[PDB]
């Protein structure tokens, strides 16, 4: 037998390299993406791993570079680290809003050096730290807030990663796929799906579904350290809002520099909040339990639980809904125990956002003007766990698991054209 | 289609080469991209061109085969194996059959510089 | 027949690629530009389009950014958005220079962050805005002023657009060429002759002139949206001088940040101006006239008239002359109905600049010290349209139409060698 | 001289495909252009070497010329016409024919293997 | 080892031909470098192609040595010198040579061309 | 005969090209830099020349920019250049350390913009200029300082170059190889051995020693203009130390911007000194005397001399040492005359550093707690020229000296693999 080389081998082997964006202003620089065939493998068995899938760490990267980048050319808000002489807002409220508005007076700067002005803003109470009664905001002490550009906008716009020439992206087709281990049903791709960079906590919003059942994933179901990501077979629809009527001012603190600000509210003051269904969140977390008790015993109690603390961004379900950032609180989803018309959440409003768990870098979010109201899908859960009975818990905060829940049937592979084989054939 | 010959056996997916070879060749990713993609390519022709294939996607060599790489017979290498079981059996050999290649064409290119001196 | 492949074909396709620069401190980083045959295609065609020719939109985004580059390291000015204190800086005045100098007192930094210094300064009335008077700086309510680096020179170097590999640029001799349509001579370069970035308005200076007789070019000449411009045969000379000698002062601002300022006037203050030859203009126009006249008809009245409005940097002649920024108001040049020693233009002076038609960043030009003369080729004119009676007027402000007058004769396109065609050669 | 031929007919033109050949081969625009420069030649060479021409400025091939792609005799073709006027009329079937092409050589390759096994 | 035939004789060294050209092929400094190796690589390559040497370490040509070019017999250059040396002496004929590979292969085509025609 | 093309030619030509990094936070970047065979070349000669040697310009700026790297996300320290109250921290010392020491008081900013903190600060004299007495910072009225990062150390790390492919690397293996001319034992390499990148003048420490012999290294041994490198065969241990115990205390000067500063000292008050063994120095220079009586004669009188004068940074040794810099007064150890047990060297201390001998960029160098001590090896010497005597004198202060030290023994060639030799072979 004679060695016989052969250059186009339809084989790969396990890679990590440098994905691209296809798409089809707006923070994730789509203008920059350039612009966007599966075939199947008949016979091909692949193991996947979605805990050591280098996708969902270039995908980290990428969303954190873009929001960056767009804050790059936009006001600094450096005057704002003032003392703040600031009352309530609307002292006669017996409401949730009492004391959640703050009337903070200042000193600000102008266009000219030599001047300044005094103005009146809104804050809300989550934004300013007790030093009328002094304030001050609260990223004073830690960082510098800039003011996100009111042109551009926060709406998850679908991003496909594209692989180079040499590599190839391979998808699992099975129904039941949990992530990890040998997938039966295999097909190349060179782009994945459009997966929206929805940044969420607890609850997974407009994200996949998964066809015939809820699959449970977890890079170890027996470690209580770890999080235990939910995809739901059908969404459950929740309704979000801002109902106040808020009116926004501006004002000018530099050569060119405009500070926007919530001015006032026109009509009643109102607690935002959320509406879930209490029939489709009580089948959804049956379904749930079913099969938490497939991994965790048939006769084992079952208990959700609201999350057990820490800050209110990892305690809350946080979301950006119509540009303004919302913490609701999921402890009235949360609080059931399992053995063998609508629901509402109260949610509260920031305007200084402090982004992907960093510190030294935070963001003021402009007010938007009038009422928001948006309706999302819930797709997924990020839950934690804590005998006869388990307790399992919100969690949440590291976005790349949001992004795990989207990249989990993806895999990056290098192709490896030459092989060598046995044959009969001679050089001559 | 490409690499739709992955789950075939080495002999069916031996007539699809030119599917693969056709694929095989933000902004600084898409740079550092395109750039590893060439010399990833460029690497894979320059084995080509040493071991004297360089034009060929079926190249027959003067080397044998060692028994000791692979006991099998060709029936079960070309019509139960796809190319992906194949890599795995063999691949801790890879590197000693390349060497061996290399010195067998640099060979004949002396013998062939000696026969037309002649 | 058999196909047979032919590589190393002579034949190509229009395209659009980056091209790099070849030339022999400098604001267009010269420096980094590489160290600088043509052939004649004897029988070669080629339809030529100066109005879609993308050679002119890499030069507009490439003289953008080499002019931003070289303000990066420069003083910020941050401290001069102050109050002023102004008066007439010559109140004996009775010419035409009477109200154009303020003098303005103001309280400048040091650098030490507790001192502060009194400054007088002499600016040009169109650099402040009334709040003795009240002032302000123009750019206080729209952008910073960056102050640009006195050793970095405004002189146009000429640069010349090299392809790569791969590619080719196509020149058209035709010396009756109108940039657009068939060109029976055509020669094949790898890099333009060298265009120098002359920045001006309504009048082309130091660039190319016509062969045999004058050219009109317009993208659509019965369109009256459209810019016509005009490519003389011959060039008027026109002579521009500052002819005060002005005494530049400087102060420190900032640790390493100096200030440079106009100090004072020696001897007489006389305004700004621009000699054209009146028989030379007169000529020019005739010439002007005789093409429009075959494209608007023998028995047309042509009007030539004063830019209708706008803002000074379009309505005037703007150029920069030995590091300042002239104004020259045309005027003179523009008044004339046609049918069937000395002209001088008085001039402005400005030092803060909005440069490329932009909103939000402005350029302090410093202070040249002395008597500013200079002498440019007027080479060329951009002319708008509004019967029996035509009028055009000075147009410009749009810096593309200024390198459309060089780039008119190039065309870049793309190499394609592999060819087939039949032969009677068969492959044993 | 570089492009000198495209005016002449596409036999004279034939002998200069050299020149041509030749010359098929700020910091970031210099950068990105050699980088695409690099992709351009390679993808041509790419197209050669999977039609069996890795080596050849002109390659004879098996493909017959069908006539619907053209009717042209050979001297119309040949003595009458440039390179630039044959280009443009049978762009359309550019892509019909390397398909063709692609095909022959894999084929013909195939034939070499089995012939040499015997 | 590369290189380690550099101080041997020009006929021991051109047994050592593939070592040197497997060897022919902060993150900005590493890419322009990358880029700049392929441009290399595929400009010495692109030479050996158009004199019809693209698969080849040593190739023989129908050029005729020209005793201008050096006078020296074959035991000296090929026994006593080593290839650095010889790049020495003759450095300033390198680029009359190439022109004439050049024009010799160009000219081998055609006549290929023309007696597949027959 | 017929010419024949040979492709992998052993032969080279001198070439100029980038090198990249191999290595095994830190300011020079390691972990960008990438991870980590030596073939003799038995019968080759290269002609070497350390003097117009491209690595040492590429390793002169890709130090600088490292440096100016690490500083770029540190605190801008804006707010010190104000006036400083100061008085003698102990004014009851009589050792060298009276009036080294300046109790300064200073109004600096907080953490909001209209609130002030009262300050007192340590200071070295050679940090303040006078204006209890007034002072400013050295740098105030040329540069503003940038404060490095606490976390960012200074010590070297070996540092490797590599080449990329179609390039190599010759070493000079000949002992007594003096940087130039032929050298009879070379060696190809791909990468450099790691050099560190060790800031110092006038001793050159932590370096390379010279095997059988000390050698000495100059451009032109007769121009006087040209500066001596001589390279020791054992080293010359040289301990330093600043034995006072300083207090490091921290205050707030913005949102998130710390300043670190010198606070007090627990014990005494101690002047920074190195020891050197007179009887290693004494040996050591009569060996650097028998060199240099080798090209200066043997009947010629050499003596050793201190600096002559210019900028602290060239008159005395200065170096890092455990984050502080130093300045040693080498003046004790260049005091002799050549005619045919310690040794204690002053160190003055600074906080801001100029580097590189650059004008407009400064560093300030927050303090280390606690004691400093550290040992080095003096392994070479830079050395000046000033009859029938030769005066020598400690040079240095451009960096590149530094670096010609280690990269004397490396050259880097490319590649020419395309050879043509005449043979009996005729292609058929
Ligand atoms: C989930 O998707 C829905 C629909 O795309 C988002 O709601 C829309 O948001 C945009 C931007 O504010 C509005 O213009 C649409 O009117 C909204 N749709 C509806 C039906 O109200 C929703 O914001 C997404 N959720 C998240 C977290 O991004
Ligand atoms: C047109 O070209 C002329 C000549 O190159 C320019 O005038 C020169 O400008 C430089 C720089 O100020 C002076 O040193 C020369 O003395 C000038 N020449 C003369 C004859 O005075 C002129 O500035 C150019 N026009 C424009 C608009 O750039
Ligand atoms: C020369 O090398 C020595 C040893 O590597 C350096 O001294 C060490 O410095 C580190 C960092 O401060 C200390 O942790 C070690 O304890 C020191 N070693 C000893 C023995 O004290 C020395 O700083 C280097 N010299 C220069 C100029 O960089
Ligand atoms: C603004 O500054 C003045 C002092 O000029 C002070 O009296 C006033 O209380 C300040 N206002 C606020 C809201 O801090
Ligand atoms: C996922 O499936 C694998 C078997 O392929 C199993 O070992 C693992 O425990 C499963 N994990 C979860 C969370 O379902
Ligand atoms: C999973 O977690 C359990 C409990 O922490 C541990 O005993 C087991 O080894 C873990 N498995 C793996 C594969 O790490
Ligand atoms: C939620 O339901 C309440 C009634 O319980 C209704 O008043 C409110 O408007 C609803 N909000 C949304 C956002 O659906
Ligand atoms: C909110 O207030 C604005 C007036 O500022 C009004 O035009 C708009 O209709 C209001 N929207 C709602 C939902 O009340
Ligand atoms: C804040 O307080 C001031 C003073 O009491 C008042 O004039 C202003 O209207 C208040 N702001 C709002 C939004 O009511
Ligand atoms: C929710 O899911 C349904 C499919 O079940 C889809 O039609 C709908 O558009 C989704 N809603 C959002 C807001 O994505
Ligand atoms: C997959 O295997 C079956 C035999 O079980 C075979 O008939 C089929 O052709 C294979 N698919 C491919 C793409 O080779
Ligand atoms: C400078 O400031 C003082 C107040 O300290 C003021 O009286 C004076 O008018 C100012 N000068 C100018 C020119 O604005
Ligand atoms: C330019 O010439 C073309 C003919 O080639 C003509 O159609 C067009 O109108 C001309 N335009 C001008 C402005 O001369
Ligand atoms: C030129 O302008 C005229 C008048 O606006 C218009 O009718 C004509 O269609 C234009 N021609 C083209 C080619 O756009
Ligand atoms: C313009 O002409 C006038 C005479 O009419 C002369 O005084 C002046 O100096 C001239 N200026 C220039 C710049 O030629
Ligand atoms: C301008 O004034 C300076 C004195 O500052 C003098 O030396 C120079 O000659 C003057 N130039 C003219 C043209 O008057
Ligand atoms: C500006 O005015 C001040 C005060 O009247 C005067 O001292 C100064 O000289 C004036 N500036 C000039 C340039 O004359
Ligand atoms: C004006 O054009 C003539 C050619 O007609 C040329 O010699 C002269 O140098 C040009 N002047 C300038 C300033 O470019
Ligand atoms: C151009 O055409 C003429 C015939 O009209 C021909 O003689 C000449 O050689 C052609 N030029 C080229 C370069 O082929
Ligand atoms: C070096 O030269 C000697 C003869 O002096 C020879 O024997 C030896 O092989 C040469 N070395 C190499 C590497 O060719
Ligand atoms: C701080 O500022 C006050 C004025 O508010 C001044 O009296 C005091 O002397 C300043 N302190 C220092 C140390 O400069
Ligand atoms: C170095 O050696 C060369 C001879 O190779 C000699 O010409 C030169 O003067 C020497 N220089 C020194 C400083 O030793
Ligand atoms: C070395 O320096 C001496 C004295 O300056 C000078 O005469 C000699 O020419 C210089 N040698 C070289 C090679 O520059
Ligand atoms: C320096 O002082 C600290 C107390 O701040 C003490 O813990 C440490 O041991 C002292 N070190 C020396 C060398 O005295
Ligand atoms: C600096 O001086 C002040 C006032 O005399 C004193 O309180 C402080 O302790 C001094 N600093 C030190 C380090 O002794
Ligand atoms: C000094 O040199 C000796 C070798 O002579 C070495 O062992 C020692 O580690 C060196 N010291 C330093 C600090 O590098």
């Amino acid at each position: 037998l004679w060695v016989t080389v052969y250059y186009g081998v339809p084989v790969w082997k396990d890679a990590e390299t440098t994905l691209f964006c296809a798409s089809d202003h707006n923070v994730w620089a789509t203008h920059a993406c350039v612009p966007t065939q599966e075939i199947h493998l008949e016979n091909v068995t692949e193991e996947f791993n979605m805990w050591k899938n280098n996708m969902v760490e270039q995908m980290h990267e990428d969303i954190i570079s873009l929001w960056d980048q767009s804050l790059k050319p936009c006001v600094k808000l450096t005057p704002l680290c003032v003392t703040l002489q600031c009352t309530n807002y609307a002292p006669k409220l017996r409401s949730m809003m009492r004391g959640e508005i703050k009337n903070c007076s200042f000193n600000m700067t102008t266009e000219l050096r030599d001047k300044k002005q005094k103005v009146y803003s809104l804050f809300y109470r989550l934004d300013v730290v007790q030093i009328n009664k002094e304030y001050r905001l609260i990223n004073c002490n830690t960082s510098a807030i800039t003011q996100a550009c009111p042109k551009v906008s926060f709406e998850p716009i679908p991003i496909h990663y594209c692989a180079p020439a040499g590599f190839a992206i391979l998808k699992c087709k099975d129904k039941k796929f949990n992530g990890t281990g040998p997938c039966p049903s295999v097909s190349t791709v060179q782009c994945t799906h459009g997966i929206k960079p929805v940044v969420s906590t607890q609850l997974l919003l407009n994200g996949s579904l998964a066809e015939e059942e809820v699959i449970i994933r977890s890079e170890n179901i027996t470690n209580n350290a770890k999080n235990i990501l939910v995809q739901l077979n059908t969404p459950v629809q929740i309704n979000c809002t801002r109902p106040s009527n808020n009116t926004v001012k501006s004002i000018r603190i530099g050569p060119g520099q405009a500070f926007y600000y919530f001015g006032d509210v026109l009509g009643h003051v109102r607690m935002a909040h959320c509406n879930i269904s209490k029939a489709t969140w009580n089948e959804t977390l049956g379904k749930v339990v079913k099969q938490l008790r497939k991994h965790f015993g048939n006769n084992t109690i079952i208990r959700f639980a609201q999350s057990s603390g820490g800050d209110l961004e990892v305690t809350t379900h946080s979301f950006n809904c119509g540009g303004e950032f919302f913490y609701c609180n999921t402890s009235g989803l949360f609080n059931s125990t399992w053995i063998s018309d609508s629901l509402i959440l109260p949610c509260w409003i920031k305007q200084i956002i402090n982004m992907w768990q960093r510190i030294g870098q935070a963001m003021y979010a402009p007010p938007i003007q009038g009422v928001i109201r948006c309706v999302s899908n819930i797709t997924g859960l990020i839950l934690t766990r804590d005998s006869t009975t388990e307790t399992f818990r919100p969690g949440g905060g590291d976005m790349r698991d949001n992004w795990r829940s989207e990249l989990y049937k993806y895999k990056v592979v290098k192709i490896e054209p030459l092989g060598v084989a046995p044959t009969r054939c001679k050089r001559r | 289609g490409f690499l739709g010959a992955a789950g075939s056996t080495m002999g069916a997916a031996s007539m699809t080469l030119t599917v693969q070879a056709r694929n095989l060749l933000w902004g600084i990713k898409q740079l550092q991209a395109r750039v590893l993609a060439v010399e990833h390519y460029l690497r894979d022709q320059q084995l080509l061109g040493i071991w004297g294939c360089s034009g060929k996607l079926i190249c027959c060599t003067n080397v044998p085969w060692n028994s000791s790489w692979s006991n099998r017979n060709l029936s079960e290498i070309w019509d139960n194996m796809t190319w992906l079981q194949w890599d795995k059996e063999i691949s801790n050999y890879t590197q000693i059959i390349y060497g061996l290649l290399e010195e067998s064409q640099n060979q004949q290119e002396k013998n062939e510089q000696d026969l037309l001196a002649l």
